[PDB]
């Protein structure tokens, strides 16, 4: 299964994901990707923003969707 | 000059013209990645 993650600066990321895959494991293949750690990534699906626990198939994530990243910082 | 959202997808702060249309926060990231 392939999904697309769309950054800030336009650029398009693909990512060989599962339907069982949480959030949490896509913001690691995005770090794996672009060197962003996980803490400063929103992961944004229909204007949504997606939970670390849930799955793909819970935001009905399909073969080919295309998903936002948004970056924050933590200051906690 | 009129507020404009940001350039950066699903972002929802207000861009700025010293940013290019970025806001600050995204336009920071944006010179990291
Ligand atoms: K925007
Ligand atoms: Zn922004």
């Amino acid at each position: 299964m392939q999904i697309f993650v769309k950054t800030l600066t336009g650029k398009t990321i693909t990512l060989e994901v599962e339907p069982s895959d949480t959030i949490e494991n896509v913001k690691a293949k995005i770090q794996d990707k672009e060197g962003i750690p996980p803490d400063q990534q929103r992961l944004i699906f229909a204007g949504k923003q997606l939970e670390d626990g849930r799955t793909l198939s819970d935001y009905n994530i399909q073969k080919e969707s295309t998903l936002h990243l948004v970056l924050r910082l933590r200051g906690g | 000059p009129p507020k404009q959202r940001c350039r950066a997808p699903a972002c929802d702060h207000f861009g700025n013209a010293k940013c290019n249309g970025y806001c600050n926060e995204c336009f920071q990231f944006k010179q990291m990645y």
